[PDB]
Formats: C-alpha cells, structure tokens, sequence
C-alpha cells in the first residue's frame, strides 16, 4: 500500500505528502485511529484528502494510508429491516459498542457475519454462469433473496454446497478458476449497475394520494421532484409515499434532515403493516440515515449508497421505489468540499459539476430487463429544498429539465393549513399518456375524459380568478359563479386529503373516480339548471352538497354503495326542484 | 502532561489571527494562552496547523502584543469544560469564567465542549406537552419537552419579554395525561451572544423576581466584550445542559439570545481566514455549523431528562428570505415569528399564527395527552382566520359597501381573534381557557360553516358566547 | 424567602473556597521547601529528563543561578548548560531547542496545572 | 401600475448590486490565490 | 419576614464555620495527596 | 471603568414635541436618526445642543461640512445656557473633523469624543454626545480596510463593523462612579444611509443596539413639514418605565392623554388610503371628523418651528396643554355631529385659531392662553347646541 | 446651460436693501467644463460674448474628444485660479462645473482600473471624499471681502 504523513490539517480537510501512486477517489485512512478519507486532488507527490469525521485532535506528521480501492458495499442478505448511516455502517452495532453517542473511528461489518441462513442451491458442477445469474436463494422475512453472480464474473462452476445453514462468508460456488462466490459481494457506489436492456415505462406507480395519483400520476421506473420552502408538507408527504405505495421494497435516504424525523420513522413503522402482505411495514425498508449533525463529506456517500442498494434489489426482479430526504443538503455538501478546494464557483457558489452530478444520479432510474432476464424498476422521488424558496435557484432549475413529474408546493397553501399543498399551476406530468391504456384496463373505460374534463374545469377557474381579483365574486354572472363554485368544491372535497386521518390517508384508484364522476354529474345538473333560470344561491344550499364533501371520508369497503346512494340523490335533487 | 512548551517565533498578527511558526505539536482545534511582553495572558483557539506554520483565532482584541516579546503555550489538545452538578446558581463569561465573585467551581468531570451527536436509534420520541400560557403557542403550535423552538424576531420588537414569560410559566400537565404530579421546575440555561446592557438588566431582574436564580446557569457576553468568544459560548452553554439533563434527569430549557450576533462573528472569522463566501458574505459552512449547534437537544431512549431549546433571533429588516432566519428554519423543527404590523396595534404578545409552525405538535395532542377536540379545533381556526385576511383584501379591492353577510362575519372574526385570542398582556392561561375562548370565538359563524371539526366536538362544544367569559 | 437559602448557598461555597485556598497556599510552601531536600537532587535529573525527552533535538539547557552541577553532570548528553539567575522557580526553568524559537518548562508551579484536576480530587478527600 | 414599477425597478436594483458584489469577490479571491502561487513560484 | 433573613443569616454562619472546622481536621492528609501527585 | 451600571428612569428632554412625548429616550439610553439628504438630521441635533437639561454637550463633526462648524461657534457664545443662564459655548466641547479634512481621523473623532464624554460623566454630570454621521466612519473604515486588502462583507465594509458599532454606543448609561457618585451619558447618532434605504448594513447594524429610532422622512420635507418625523415607523423602548416620573412632575393623567393621541393619530393613519381613492366626502361624519383632527395634530402639534423665537422650544406642561386642548375639541365635536351638527359649520369654527397658534404663544404668557382657550373651546360647542 | 447662463447674467447683491452702500463691482467668472459637446460650447460661447463679459472669465474646457483622465484635474485648477483670485485680489468669483456626471464617470473608469473596492454602483467607495475635496473649497472668509460661490450643475439618469 502507499503511506504517507499528513502535511496540513484544517477542518476536514488533510493534505498528505509522500502519497506517489494514489489513484483518485480511493479510500484512506488518516491517522493512527483510521478515520476513513477519500483522495479528491493529487498534486506533485501529495494528496489532497477529506475526511468523514471529526478531525479535533490530530497532528502534523501522523500516518495516511491507502486502501487501494474506491468507496464501496456490501451487497448482500441481510440489509432489509435495517438501519445504517452515510457508508453503510449499521447503528444498532455502532449503539451497542459505543453508547448513546457516536464516536469516531468505529468499525463494524455492514452485514451480520454470524447469522445462519436457509441456503438451497440452484445450479449445479459444469454450469456456466455470467454476471447476474441466479446461484441460490434464501428465505428473507418472507421475501426471497437471490443470490447474484457478481456483474463481472463469468466461469464454469466445480463444486456447489448442499441445502443447509450457513453463514454469509460461507463460500458454496467455486469456479474453475478458483474464484469463490459467497452469499455477498461488493460494488463501487459511483458506477452504475449495468443491465441488458431499458424498457419504456407502462405501469402507474400508485402513491396513494388523489391530488398525485390522478392529476400528476407518475410511472413505475418513472422520476419526480418535490420542491418547496419548509413547511409546506415534504417531509409528511414522503413518508407517506413510504407507507402507501405498492413498491415491493422500499429505500429511504436522509440526506441531512432532521434527526428527529429518523426517530419518528423508527419508532413508527414496527407497529404498521405492509399493504400488499400484511407483515409489519418495516420488513421491506431500508433505512439510511444521515442526521444534520453528521459529518458534512457523507451526505454524497448517502445518495450513492442508497442509490446503489436499490439498484441491487432491482437486480434480483423486485420493484424498489427510492426516497431522497433532501437534495438540497447533497449540493450543499458538494459546494462545502468545492470550497474547501479552492475551486472557482459557477453559481451561488455551486460547483460546475453539481448539474452532471444530477443527471447521472436521477438517471440510473428506469425500469429494465435484469441480467439475469427477470424484471425489475427502480422509482426516484427527491426533495428540492430552495433556499428562499426561490424556483429560479440552480438546484431546482437543474432537476427541472430532468424528472418525468414535477411536484410544486406552494407555500400559501401550507400557511392555510390546506394540505397535500400542492401548486396545481406550476406541477406537470409528462407519465400521463403512456399510462391511458393501463388505466382503461383496471379503473374504468372513461377515466381520461374524466381526468381531462377535471383539468379544464380547474385550468376554466384559474383563468376567472384574474377577473374575481379585479371585481369581486359579486360582479361575476351566474355561469361564472358556478364555475367558481365548482372549482372550490373540487379543491376542497377531492384534492385535499387528511393524513393523520384514519380512512382518508389511503384512496384506490377506484375511489377517487367515483368522486370525480360524482362532482362531474352535479356540475351538469347545475348547469342545465342555470340554463333554466335556477338562482344560483338555491343551487348551492343543495344536501347533495354536504355528502359531496363527506365522501372522501367513506371507508373502502362502504364506498361502492355509498357512490350509488349519491348518484341517485343528485339526480332526484334536480329532477324533483325541477 | 504537566510539561510546559513555550513557542515563540510569531510572524503575523493582524485582525483575530495569529501565525505562529514551528508548532507541528500543536494539535488541531487546541486550546493556547498568548502571553505578552507585560505579563498579561489571553487566550486562543488553533484552527489550521501545517509544517509551515499555525493559525491561530485570537478570544480577546490583540492590543500590544509584538513579534518580539510575545509567547504561545499549550494548555490541552481538545477544548473542554469543566461541569459538576454545583455549577446551578452561578455566573460565567462567555469564555467560562466565573463574574459573580465566587470562587472558581471544581469540576466532576471535564466534556469536550463541540459535543458528540446523539445516535439516531438512541433518540427517543417526544410526547409530553409542554402549557407556555400563551394561547396562541398552546392551541395553534404546542410546544412539546424536547423540542427547539426558536423565536423569529425584528429590530424593535419584544422577544425577550416573551421568552422570560414562556420560561416563567412553562410547566407540563401530568394531571390531564394521568402520569403523577412530579412537579418537577425547568432548569433554565441562558446563553448570550452580544447582548446589550439594558436586556441583560431585564433578563437579571425577571429572573430574580421570580426566583428562578436558584436553578439557573448563565453564560453572559455582553456587547462590549470581544466579538471572537461568541464561537465558543453556545457550545459552552448546550454542553452543560446536555451533562445536566442526561447525568442527572433535569429538565432543562436553553435561551440563546442573539443567534444573528454568532453568525457575525463566524462570517468576521470566515472573511480573515479569505474563504468563498455563501451567501451575502456569511460563510459556506454555516449550515453544518448552525447544525451542530441546534441538534443537541432532544430526549434519549431510556433517560427521564430533557433539554428544550428556544434561539432568539431577528430577522434583518423583517426579511425570512435573509440566510440566518432560512437555514434556521431548515434546520429546527418549527418557528415562531411575530410581527410587527400586530405590535403596532398595542397586540401583546404580537405572534402571527400563519408564518408560525409547530413540527411536533401532533405528537403532543389529542385523546390521553389533552382534551379531545384540540387539532380539529385549531385547524379550523387557521382556515377562518386565512378566510378573514383574504375578505380584508378584498375590501382593499373593492368597497365594502358590496359585502355579503358572511364577509361581514369572518371579518368580525378575524378582529375578534385578534382582539382576544392573541391579545393578552402578561396573563396565563391554562389549557382549558384557551380552548373555551377559541369555542366562544367560532360561535361567532353558522355550524355549517365549521367543516373541519367533527359534529360530536360541534355538540358538545359550540354555541359559547364571548360576553361570559370575563365578569 | 429565597434570599435565606440564597445566603447559605454563598456562604457554603466561600468556605469550600477558602479552605481550598489554604491547602494551595500549604501545597505552596512544601513544594517551595524542596531544594534543601535530599531528593531534590534527583527530582531536578527526573524534571531534566521529562524536558530532554518531551523535547528531541535540544540545543541548551538553564538551571539554578547556583549552575546545578547536579544537572552539569549531563554535560555528556547535551551540547550546552547556561545560567539563569532570574528564572528562581525550582526545576530546570527553560530548554532551547536547536531554533531559537521553541522552549521546554518542566520546573515547580507546575503545580499551576495539575490543581485544575486534583482539585476536585482533594475536595472530596475533605469531604 | 407606478406603485408595481417602483417596485420592480428597485428589486432590479437590489438583485445586480447583490451580483456585482460576488463577482468583485471572486476577482478578489483567484488574484490573491495566483498571487501567492507566483511567489511561491 | 425580617424574622426569616435575622434566622437564616447566623444559620449560615453557623453552617460556614461548621464546614471550616470540619475541612480543618483532614487538612495534612490533603496537603500530603497534592504534593504526592505533583511530584514525578 | 465604574462600579456599577443603573436603570435609566428619568428622561432627557430636548426640547422638541415629537421626541419627548411620542418617543422619549432616557438618560442613559440611546437614540439613533437616519435620514435621507436634506430631511434634517443636522438642525435635530442642534435644536438638541441648544435646548437640553444636559449639563454638558459633546458636539463630534465625524465627517461632515464646515460650514455648521461655523454655525456653532458663531451662535452659540450669544446664546445662554438654560442651566446656569451663562453663555452656551461655555457648555459645549465641538470635535471637528470636516469632509476635506483627511480621512483616517474620522474615527479618531469618534473615540476622542466618546472618552471626553465618559470623563465628564466621571465628573458626575450628566453628558449629551451627538454623532454627526456615523456613515462617514463606516466610509473611512472600508477605505483603510481596502488599503489592507481584505475581504469585503457588504457594499464594501469590513464584516467588524458591526462590533466596531455595538463598541461605540454601549459606553452609554447611568452609573454609580468610581468615586460613587451618579452620572449618565446619553449617545444620539445619526446614520446618513444611501438612498434613503433603511437596509443599508449601518443602519441595520445600528438598529440592533439603539433603543430609539427616529426615522427622517424625505416625503414630509418635501412639503417643509418639520421635524418631518416619520411617526408610523419610529418606536421607542424607554416610554413604559418612563411613567412614573411623567405621573409625578407632568400631571398625574398625562400618560392616557398620549396614548389618546396616538390612537387618534393611528386611525387616521388607517383611514388615509381608503381616502386617498374616494374623496372626503364619501365617508361618513365619524370619519371626517377623526381626519380633520388628524390634520390639527400633525399641523399644530407635531409641527415645530427651530428658527421661530418661541416655537423653537418647547416644555413638557406646553405640549400637555395643547393635548388637552385637541383632546376637549375631538369629544366636543363627537357630542355635536351626534346631535346633528354640520361638519363644515364645526370646521369653520373660530376656535381653531387659537388652537392654531397655541404653539407660538411664550412660556410665561401660555397658562392664562390655555385656560382661556378651555373655557371658549367649551363655550363654542354649547351656543351651537 | 441656459438657466446657468440667465444667472451668470443676472447675477447682482442688491447692497440697498443691505444698508452697505458699497458699489457692485460685477461678478468674475469661472467656467469649467468636462466633456461638453461643441453645440453647447459654442452657445456658451455666443453667450458670454454677447453679454460682455467674456473679459471677466478663465475657461477651462475639455472637450468631449479630450481624454477622459484628465477630466479629474480640470475642477481642481478651476477652483484653485478661483480660490487665489479670490483671497488675495479681493474678487467676488462664481463658479460654474459643467456637468459633474461626467466627472463621476471618469472617476469610475480610472477606479475600475484600479481594482478598488466598489460603493452602490460600481462608483470607487471613497466618491464622497473626491467630491468633497472639490465642492467644500467655496465659501467666504473672515477678515477678507473676496469670496467663492459654485452652482455646479450635474444631469441625473434615468431622472
Ligand atoms: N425643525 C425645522 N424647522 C425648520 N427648518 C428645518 C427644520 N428641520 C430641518 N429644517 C430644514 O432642513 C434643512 C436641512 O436640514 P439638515 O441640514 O438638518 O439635514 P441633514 O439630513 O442633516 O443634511 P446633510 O445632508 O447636510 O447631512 C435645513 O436647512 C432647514 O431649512
Ligand atoms: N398531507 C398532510 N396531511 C396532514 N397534515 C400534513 C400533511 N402534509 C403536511 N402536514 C402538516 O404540515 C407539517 C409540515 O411538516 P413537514 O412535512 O415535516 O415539513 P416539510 O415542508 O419540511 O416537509 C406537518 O408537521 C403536518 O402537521
Ligand atoms: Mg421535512
Ligand atoms: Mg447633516
């Protein structure tokens, strides 16, 4: 290995010397205690290194040492229903050594290397095996594991183990050549998993939500944004993405935020079920965490790291929805380190690169055909967090032009205390066509013309509100009023939604067309009844009204009736008034 | 270890810094003494050491001191702090000194004042709510234990005065949550940054009326001291919170004066040093900074103490866009902001609802934790609050003249509440009369239009008046 | 009704205080009766070794005004040995390293900084 | 219309100032990091 | 209350003078462990 | 050095209306009063170096023009000091260090100025210091910091400003000497911001220390309304504890009396943009009522005139009684317009001329003035019936 | 330039109304321009002969092709020829500085090359030092009767 001694401390950030041979982004370890560092510059016959800790206490001349290798995991069985920070350290270990604190210099094993796990074999001597082929599987909180063939191996196998208990450093495939596979291996996080092939996206990726699910729905393999100032509802709405979605295994990424919201999750989640199953939600979540407090240079490392995860259960045909806490904290990061370098800013300091950094990390989403020939997809939903919650700021501009979905929060509408609180002028849905047979298939055969008559209603009412501005609800005429009135009653009966209720947290696909078609068919009867000559005051004392309102809160097994009873009552209500 | 290593050799001294050359046994962050030609001692924090030279931040101004006559020495590798239990009572400079005549404490133990982060799986949940005496705090943005809460404050407005009557007042509710009547009083840690004469006297004097001295740790750093200790007395005041709380099972609530004096001080260090600036000159780093220093409070899994944070700060021209108020804001878990166009009117204490928020106050209200009816209530009270601005703007727009009825009545809303529910000058409210007032409030509009709260809370509750709450 | 407790709190730490006081000022005189002691003349080798050793490469070395030979008798170790009649507190008062620009100190008032720590220490001896 | 104009030109105003700013520093900052470079040789 | 500060002020010293006579007996053995742990 | 620093609970008067009943400081507090060019920051401050109970005024010039330095020492040896009656130069020490005047020295003059003043208050008087420009100091301090080649924080200044500011004005307060005596000293500086914009980084800085904000108006002194005090967006923190000493040596009612002005002033405030749109006479007689009495109190009341003989100066009992008058006046007018009475006929009422120029009546001859114009204020309204 | 000409012309003290009775010896001029055009030039020009008074006048002109550096020193010798003329030949000098706008932006372009560190709009932070040192030479003295009096006139953008 190369050692070298440190030159210059100040901060995070160690200058060594004597480091000839280095290879950029390697791991080292700075220190007699080992603290991990990362090779970010070579200079002559130096190194410039930033650390991913606390650096109080060290001193000039000290020994730096290069692992040769650059920042990697381990993939493998026994991730799920775990928790770990920026590099994939668990911190269930690191409480149990340490205490109540996090110290420095730590070192545990991402995977448990003493667990017994249920191995049954699936191929057999002289078989030739490439990178991504199915060894084996084991059993995982019902799930099924499979065991991969590392991208970059290919061979023929001598010798397998029999079905039985093992460890993970267990080797039970051994190659002619004598290579071993274990249960586990491991992959740089900063290259991409490779695939055969990417697929066009076809299936809806259900969140649960009726403002996102309907008016903005987003695709399976699909990437959408949710930018906003603090306080309009990031944080509540992830969460909720977590629990509610259909995804099969689920990859939340704290990037920097509030520790608090880390604790929430953990306590929380043990004594919620999965949807689709029923066993308890946390068996299907990886957590990675990465407090405010944290060291600043892991936050990147996070990103990856959670990223790569998901891509490592998209390999084994799983179809993984990934959360990103907050990207601002991530570009913060890079422009603290670009900082430190004394590189030239491009704009409100960011680094040049922080665009192509964006880019190549929203874009290892997709849905794609597995090396292995099974199926898989990977779903990307990041937090933009804008300083002021200014949308012209660089980091919202960049993953603007990017995502398939744009999620705007507005910050009035958080103020009100209105939520989702989702801007409907300034979001978009690009998923919106390709997804129109999907939904004639499994919701109803008319659901787009709906959707499409809600949008006109809505874009009819924006258009109107210039007008209202400029003279009063008093002075528009009957025909506009009702549009006004039709346009608040869809915003505050359809989307909007409760999410500590108890029955509107969670809206099928099913429920949400019901209510549309319901407010659709009163819009007409008013309509037509305006046409008669119908004051418009009468029309909106209607009891109709009130069971329009109340239907959100019906339960799922109630609410097929429940929509007759009140297609029924609207049609009488007009037809017996006149 | 009781070894003396003297470094002369000073090349440069100019602003806060000091370059001192040989020194590759200085360690990084340590704590030295500069001592001049005529005797006098100050005191200094390493910040960049190199084979060249190190750099050194200068605590007090560097008035005489020389290249010829001046000394460096070491005093220990890692900052730290001497806390014991006997510390409550007691007066400090920002630096740590005693000011109150008394002789110097004799520490239980010696903590690094930057502190350790607090392993996320330690952390526990907060859930006990915590009755300010302040409606518009307690029914709209409840403060639970464990929690910061800074106060977003302006150039001429009373944040002080509320602080000291939220500290005066602050105790918890077990009797409504069935856990004991441990009755138990907040230990109170003040931390000030720069703060002038006349609010150090207010803050002395309130605290001695109410007696509250008895319990309390003050750090003080009046605006007349040197401007470089303001980096350490934050750390210096939240490490001894965190060595009460989880040594002992206190509760302790933190007051940090003037956060917009700290972030001076740390852009005046970031501009000596010549670094990219951020944002307006204030240094790239001061998220991560700003972080390490809210972050510390919270409740440990398995511990009964707790350190509930209040910063006070102000915003430059009343502007939350500005950097301090925005990162703040990212980084705690709610804000208070109060406003100015309120305290013009004679509104004591002039908090506005809207911009206000409260992160974990579900986690503290409902069934076993307070009455009922508490969320439902104050989510119905933001709406017909929101409702009674837009109706003022509107007549902003057009005559009033046009109005209908129900603008006539959300806008006698909108200036009842603000008459009555915020209004209230030096006056505790438990739990229970808040809540009455704000029923009595919205019995001022039709039950059809209340549509978030539930009809059982609607029959149980609405139809008070507002003419028989007060004799 | 708090200025009862308020007084007997200050008045229990003002007697902790001076009797603190006194054992430093009692610490004082035992350790400024050390020269005439018989382990004086090898508490000064200890405090010149603990200076050569804490600093490699040293150029000089000062001692009592009486020019120790106590410590000339390491005149084969080290290159020079000078006086310093000012420096009067007990020990070896000054090591020059090879630079002029860096000194050693292990000499009485040393005490100075050890009775931050012990402090504590001997007030839970007393009580 | 003049209250929104007033308005709009003063913002306008206050946004260039706050970039003019941050160019001078950065001029400010990569000739002194050239300049020490060149004693340094 | 003039009562309370007349019976709290000899209180304390009365509880002071306690302390220093206590502190006086254990004082050598003190002065004995300072000069043990200075010493090298 | 002192022994001890006190509460401040008397005031400092100056002689001005406006800033002794709207907005007083104490002795011992500071004030600050930023302005735009022209507004009259300067002629403030000597009205205040003319009329004050201070028993001695520190007069710093930091960076200003020679022609004022002038005024002063050509006026003032005439004029007598309202103290002991003698000449008012034998009162004041002037630091002068003029625009032309080499730039480095400006701060000279602010710490000379300061230190002579705590020397004075060491003396146990009680001190008046009034900062010419303090925008000049934070000018020189850009300047010798750009002569260093530092880094800039904002429009240029070094970012110690701040410290550099909070320094200078916490030298003031009333103290117990070194010598145990009592003496004070009281700071009043004036910022010159760019523009007229109150987010300068000096008068943002200033702003967080001071404890009273005067705010100059450029719009009033366009209409030579002075002092063209903006009373909408100044405050002051000393007006609570204040109190007692206005309840014993004003009159015992004089705090609810300005505190009714206030309010009178605040809802015509309010009024005025609904107004401004529709026309006077659109509203109803409450409301013309209260802006017809807004426009007496800010034409006879908060208006003041420097180079009259007598309106220059002003007592506490002189503003007392024009309160009262307006106060008499404003719940006449309401008992009248409830009977029934026209408002233009209750305008045109010959009164108002004695309430218009109550303010131009001497000292000596205003008791007997106030008194008449009580009863026919009285008698007016009750022949009108 | 015409409403500066009118008062160059009809410059008087009226000493009646003051009870001096001390004749009006007519008003000696100083006209200095920086960066004027040749059509303002020459009505100046055809003004002040017309008038008659162009026996009374120092004119110190730059024209618009002169180089822009050194429309720094023409004030300064302007006002020093004033200065001396008027405290010691006991005139009565006014003053007139054609258009300080450009005066200011020559400024700016030699502090821009200077690198200094800026003011509000780019202007050198010291702006309000040079003008000072410019305009604060006016002014009467005791003990003499000469006297200086300036009406620089300066065009402000954008209104
Ligand atoms: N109370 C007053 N009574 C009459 N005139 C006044 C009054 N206050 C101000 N003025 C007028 O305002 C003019 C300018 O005021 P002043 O010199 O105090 O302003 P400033 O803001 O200090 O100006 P500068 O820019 O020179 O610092 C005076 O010449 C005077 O005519
Ligand atoms: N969908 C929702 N349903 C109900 N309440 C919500 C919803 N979204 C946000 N809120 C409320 O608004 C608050 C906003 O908090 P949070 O979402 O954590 O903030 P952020 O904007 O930083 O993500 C939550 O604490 C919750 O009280
Ligand atoms: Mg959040
Ligand atoms: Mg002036």
């Amino acid at each position: 290995m190369i050692q070298g001694v440190i030159q210059k401390i100040a901060g995070p950030a160690v200058i060594a010397k004597g480091m000839l041979g280095a290879r950029m982004y390697d791991i080292c370890k700075v220190g007699e205690e080992g603290l991990v560092g990362e090779i970010i510059r070579l200079d002559g016959d130096t190194a410039f290194v930033q650390v991913y800790e606390d650096t109080s206490g060290l001193k000039v001349g000290e020994p730096v040492v290069s692992t040769g290798l650059p920042l990697a995991v381990e993939l493998g069985p026994g991730m799920l229903n775990g928790i770990y920070d920026g590099i994939q350290r668990p911190l269930e270990r690191i409480r149990e050594k340490t205490g109540i604190y996090i110290t420095r210099g730590v070192v545990v094993h991402a995977l448990d290397r003493e667990k017994k796990w249920a191995w049954t074999p699936m191929v057999k001597p002289g078989d030739e095996v490439r990178g991504g082929m199915v060894l084996g599987t084991v059993p995982e909180f019902g799930f099924t594991h499979k065991i991969l063939v590392p991208p970059d191996v290919r061979g023929r196998v001598k010798e397998v183990k029999p079905a039985g208990e093992y460890t993970v450093e267990e080797p039970v495939v051994v190659l002619e050549d004598g290579t071993e596979l274990k249960m586990y291996h491991t992959w740089p996080v900063r290259r991409a998993r490779p695939v055969q092939r990417k697929l066009d996206p076809n299936t809806p990726f259900l969140t649960g939500m009726r403002i996102l699910d309907v008016l903005f729905p987003v695709a399976m393999g699909g990437t959408a944004a949710i930018p906003g100032p603090f306080g309009a509802g990031k944080s509540v709405t992830q969460q909720s993405l977590a629990k509610w979605s259909n995804a099969d295994v689920v990859v939340y990424v704290g990037c920097g935020e509030r520790g608090n919201e880390m604790t929430d999750v953990l306590v929380e989640f043990p004594e919620l079920t999965d949807p689709k199953t029923g066993g308890p939600l946390m068996h299907r979540t990886v957590l990675i965490a990465n407090t405010s407090n944290m060291p600043v240079a892991a936050r990147e490392a996070s990103i990856y790291v959670g990223v790569t995860i998901a891509e490592y259960f998209r390999d084994q045909g799983f179809s993984v929805a990934l959360m990103a806490d907050s990207t601002s904290r991530w570009a913060e990061a890079l422009r603290e380190i670009s900082s430190r370098l004394e590189e030239m800013p491009a704009e409100e300091g960011y680094p040049p690169y922080l665009a192509a950094r964006l880019a190549a990390f929203y874009e290892r989403a997709g849905k794609v055909i597995t090396l292995g020939g099974e199926e898989g997809a990977v779903t990307i939903v990041g937090a933009v967090s804008p300083p002021g919650g200014d949308m012209s700021e660089p980091v919202t501009q960049s993953t603007l032009r990017i995502v398939g979905a744009f999620w705007r929060l507005d910050a009035s509408l958080a103020f009100r205390r209105h939520f989702p609180a989702i801007n409907w002028n300034g979001s978009y849905s690009l998923f919106t066509s390709a997804l129109d047979p999907w939904y004639r298939e499994n919701v109803a055969e008319d659901y787009p013309e709906l959707r499409d008559a809600i949008s006109e209603l809505l874009q009819r009412e924006a258009g109107l509100q210039e007008i209202v501005q400029l003279v009063g609800p008093d002075a528009l005429q009957d025909a506009e009023r009702l549009v006004i009135e039709v346009g608040r009653i869809i915003r505050e009966d359809f989307l909007q939604q409760n999410a500590y209720h108890e029955v509107d947290a969670y809206c099928s696909m099913k429920k949400a067309y019901g209510i549309m078609k319901m407010i659709l068919a009163f819009y007409k009867e008013a309509e037509a009844a305006i046409k008669r000559g119908v004051s418009i005051d009468e029309i909106l004392q209607l009891p109709v009204l009130e069971r329009i309102g109340r239907a959100r809160y019906v339960s799922e097994e109630e609410f097929p009736a429940y929509f007759e009873e009140a297609m029924k009552e609207i049609q009488g209500a007009f037809k017996a008034l006149a | 270890d009781l070894l003396k290593k003297e470094y002369t050799g000073i090349t440069y001294i100019s602003g806060p810094l000091l370059f001192v050359e040989n020194a590759k046994d200085l360690a990084y962050g340590a704590i030295v003494d500069i001592k001049d030609g005529t005797g006098r001692v100050r005191g200094g924090q390493v910040i960049e050491v190199s084979e060249e030279y190190a750099v050194i931040q200068v605590f007090e101004e560097t008035t005489g001191l020389d290249l010829a006559t001046t000394s460096v020495s070491l005093v220990e590798d890692v900052a730290r702090l001497g806390v014991s239990k006997e510390m409550l009572g007691r007066r400090f400079n920002g630096i740590g000194k005693p000011i109150d005549g008394l002789p110097p404490i004799t520490p239980e133990k010696r903590l690094p004042i930057t502190g350790l982060p607090l392993n996320p799986v330690a952390r526990r949940k907060p859930e006990q709510f915590i009755q300010t005496g302040i409606s518009t705090i307690d029914v709209m943005n409840t403060l639970v234990r464990g929690q910061k809460l800074p106060i977003f404050s302006g150039s001429g407005l009373p944040a002080n005065e509320i602080a000291a009557q939220i500290a005066r007042q602050a105790t918890v509710r077990p009797d409504l949550s069935g856990e004991g009547e441990k009755e138990e009083p907040f230990a109170v840690v003040f931390a000030a940054m720069g703060i002038t004469q006349r609010e150090l006297s207010y803050f002395i004097q309130e605290f001695e009326r109410t007696g509250a001295l008895s319990r309390s740790v003050l750090f003080l750093n009046k605006a007349d001291d040197p401007t470089i200790e303001r980096i350490l007395t934050p750390r210096m005041a939240l490490t001894v919170a965190e060595y009460l709380a989880f040594e002992h099972d206190y509760h302790v609530l933190v007051i940090l004066t003037d956060m917009t004096n700290y972030c001076e001080a740390l852009r005046e260090i970031g501009a000596a040093r010549e670094e990219i600036p951020g944002r307006r000159g204030y240094p790239g780093y001061m998220y991560t900074d700003l972080a390490t220093i809210y972050e510390r409070a919270g409740v440990v899994e398995g511990k009964k103490g707790s350190v509930t944070q209040i910063p006070i700060l102000s915003m430059p021209d009343d502007d939350r866009t500005h950097p301090i108020p925005d990162l703040t804001g990212y980084i705690t878990e709610g804000q208070i902001q109060l406003s100015r166009e309120l305290h013009r009117k004679g509104i004591y204490p002039p908090i506005d609802p809207l911009p206000s928020l409260s992160r974990l106050m579900n986690n503290g209200v409902g069934k076993g934790k307070t009455r009922e009816d508490h969320k439902q209530v104050s989510d119905q009270l933001y709406s017909a609050y929101a409702n009674g601005v837009d109706i003022r703007k509107l007549v902003a727009i057009i005559g009033e003249d046009a109005l209908t009825e129900n603008d006539r009545r959300y806008l006698q809303f909108a200036d009842a509440f603000e008459r009555f529910f915020i209004n209230q000058g030096q006056q505790n409210r438990s739990i229970e009369e808040s809540l009455q007032i704000a029923w009595a409030l919205l019995s001022m509009l039709p039950q059809g239009e209340l549509k978030r709260i539930s009809k059982d809370h609607i029959g149980k509750y609405y139809g008070q008046k507002l003419e028989e709450i007060w004799g | 009704e708090s200025a009862g407790e308020l007084l007997v709190a200050t008045a229990r730490t003002q007697a902790r205080g001076e009797v603190l006081e006194e054992v430093r000022r009692r610490v004082r005189e035992a350790l400024e009766a050390l020269p005439q002691k018989p382990e004086w003349p090898e508490v000064v080798r200890k405090l010149a070794l603990e200076a050569l050793e804490a600093l490699p490469g040293a150029k000089a070395l000062v001692a009592n005004p009486e020019d120790l030979p106590h410590l000339e008798a390491l005149a084969r170790e080290r290159g020079v040995e000078l006086q310093a009649e000012p420096a009067l507190r007990l020990g070896v008062r000054a090591v020059g390293a090879e630079g002029k620009t860096q000194v050693e100190n292990s000499l009485l008032a040393r005490l100075d900084r050890a009775w931050d720590a012990l402090s504590s220490k001997v007030a839970q001896a007393l009580w | 219309i003049p209250g929104i104009r007033a308005q709009i030109r003063f913002i306008q105003q206050v946004l260039e100032q706050r970039e003019r700013e941050d160019t001078f520093r950065l001029k400010r900052i990569k000739g002194k990091i050239e300049a020490r470079e060149a004693e340094e040789e | 209350t003039e009562a309370l500060l007349a019976r709290y002020r000899e209180r304390a010293e009365a509880e002071a003078k306690a302390v220093r006579e206590k502190a006086m007996a254990r004082l050598d053995e003190a002065v004995a462990l300072v000069l043990k742990e200075v010493l090298p």
